[PDB]
């Protein structure tokens, strides 16, 4: 009765999103404590990168229209919310975007640097409808962790930005939803062993063998406060 | 949209006189975030006429409760249209069905 | 029709399911109803009222 | 914590938390390890637990 | 009163008969400008933004 | 990746066997996340040793009433069960009482062997009534890890028992009840982080505070092959 110690077996990709991990060798207690100790963590606090500030020529505030476009500039922030990158080198990045012509304006027409990496290059921004008519942004993509509304920042800064610098709200983390399962595991002669399948579910922008190592560095980094300090 | 509805969604919707409905029928022409342009289909027409109806539809403006009123399209580029239908759902509209 | 329209989703027949909890991640022990109501807001805000 | 029109208490719980004390002491018959003795109190809440 | 009657003889302030009642947004709101109209009554030159 | 560590302990101890700890500050949602992971690892994950099985002669069943002790052959177990005791080196130790006369039976009045401690010496067994009516038993203390009662061993060990040998229901872990809070803490900008506040009554053999760094150490090390 010394102790048996988990170890990272086992990795397959159901899609580009959709994976699947599994832990052993687990004893009893231990199968259903990690597994709730790591949903904790991974709704909570993963590091992504979301767009912050949208800059549209020609257009003064969120509340009116262009030309040529068939959704308002609101439902252009409501489509630019749910971009998914990946920032690797900086930690803060500047996009553009150029289009004209009559169709629509994909999210993979943005003249992207070599560090960024617009993992689902199908998603729908705009639509255009007139020959003459085009569009163009500039696109402020940070670093962050959690939900950081829009009042918030506008309270939290003093500097005078000008007029027509949007704001958009950002939701960082990159984890949408996730599931764990506990099953016997597959151990000769100690029999009542588990093992753990946490069952994830993202976007493109993580990393499945790396989001279990962050995820662990902070609950052993928290639990450092009570190992040595009383 | 609700998903449990009485079928009497899409009746409150248009007689409220808050949607833009076509008089004419046909082929849509051009679409804006401001204005949609509509072809008339030919037996449906005037013989003094040009044929072309066109819809401004009214932005955001001001209620009398302080709440928003904002017409958006729901047409895309070059369909068909019959006589009736709903072109552009208002606040609490969605292809025709009240939505609040 | 209900409960024939719910075996076709593969759905509970009952329409109640296994809840886990959040907090503790024990899970309850009757089933709990769970499914969808169209929830309306209202023009009574709070902030017109402080 | 004493009504003025009577000596009846005022501070009586409300629903939900006489939902919780109804189901808290209840008796089942097989109950899932039913016929045990215990210390106390205080070795009942770690079996429950 | 005479005591700020003294302090504006200390130091050179002297205020005009300007007096500030400008429109201000009511407390606990943000938001945008995003119309602005201006009437002005006949005879009357207009300004700049007029 | 900043996180926010807690710099305020504050042991308010109660007594020496009740302590109660506090934590703050913590970010918004790792309370009970630490709370948690405590709660089902003291509960059935600390090793330590118990009185498990015993056997008494006189009788041979959990109902065959004793003569001449004061309270029946069911009320002895439980007070058997609250029996404090540590190990230095051994597994499975037999313990052997022996009491005569008329008096209480005192949970001191046993040879010990040179490893075997007991933590509460002035701990109640049974009563004896009358005089030269004497008592003797075969207490057998073992280690293991957590809670196991008397009806997991019994449904599966199929093997016949030695008759007269009770089964004891075992405490293997050191500690007794465990409960703990979430308050809402806050740093001076900041409003939605939270303390913890942690209650841990335990008998001997253990320093209350020293539980929770001998369950935190058996959490951290478990997380070696993840970092």
């Amino acid at each position: 009765t010394e102790f048996l110690k988990p170890r990272l077996v086992d990795i397959e990709q159901v899609s580009s999103t959709h994976a699947k991990v599994t832990l052993e060798p687990l004893e009893r207690g231990f199968g259903h404590t990690l597994g709730n100790a790591l949903r904790r963590i991974l709704l909570s606090s993963m590091p992504g990168c979301a767009v912050t500030e949208v800059e549209i020529d020609g257009v003064l505030h969120e509340y009116s229209t262009k030309e040529g476009v068939q959704e308002d500039i609101l439902e252009i922030l409501l489509n630019l919310k749910g971009l998914a990158v990946r920032v690797q080198g900086k930690d803060e990045v500047i996009l553009t975007l150029n289009k004209s012509g009559i169709g629509p304006v994909t999210a993979a027409d943005i003249t992207h640097d070599g560090d960024v990496e617009i993992v689902k290059p199908q998603h729908v921004i705009c639509h255009l409808t007139d020959e003459n008519a085009s569009i163009s942004m500039r696109i402020k993509v940070q670093r962050g962790r959690g939900y950081v509304p829009a009042s918030t920042r506008i309270h939290s800064e003093e500097d005078e930005r000008p007029i027509g610098r949007l704001l958009v709200d950002a939701c960082y983390s990159p984890v949408e939803r996730i599931a764990y399962n506990v099953e016997a595991a597959r151990v000769e002669q100690r029999t009542d062993l588990d093992k753990l399948v946490i069952e994830m579910e993202t976007n493109g922008t993580i990393d499945p063998e790396e989001a279990i190592r962050r995820a662990a560095t902070i609950l052993a980094e928290q639990l450092e406060a009570f190992v040595d300090l009383r | 949209k609700p998903l449990v509805g009485t079928g009497m969604e899409r009746a409150v919707a248009v007689d409220s006189g808050v949607t833009a409905v076509a008089k004419r029928g046909g082929v849509v022409q051009y679409v804006d975030a401001s204005r949609i342009v509509i072809k008339v289909n030919e037996d449906e027409m005037y013989p003094g006429e040009a044929g072309i109806d066109i819809y401004n539809l009214t932005k955001y403006t001001r209620s009398n409760q302080n709440t928003c009123i904002n017409q958006m399209p729901c047409v895309s580029l070059g369909e068909p249209v019959e006589r009736g239908d709903v072109l552009a759902d208002g606040p609490s509209t969605d292809l025709g069905e009240l939505a609040l | 029709e209900i409960k024939e329209l719910l075996k076709l989703g593969d759905l509970p027949t009952s329409g109640q399911i296994r809840l886990y909890d959040g907090r503790t991640g024990e899970q309850f022990e009757r089933p709990v109803t769970v499914g969808y109501m169209y929830m309306l807001k209202l023009n009574h805000l709070v902030d017109d009222k402080m | 914590i004493l009504s003025p029109a009577n000596g009846e208490p005022i501070i009586v719980p409300s629903q939900d938390v006489v939902l919780g004390l109804y189901y808290m002491t209840r008796d089942c018959v097989n109950a899932k390890g039913e016929g045990m003795v215990l210390t106390g109190p205080k070795e009942a809440e770690r079996l429950y637990r | 009163t005479p005591e700020e009657k003294l302090l504006r003889a200390i130091f050179g302030e002297k205020a005009s008969d300007v007096k500030d009642s400008s429109l201000r947004v009511p407390n606990g709101v943000s938001g945008t400008v995003i119309d602005v109209q201006v009437f002005t009554r006949d005879g009357v030159e207009k300004d700049k933004r007029a």
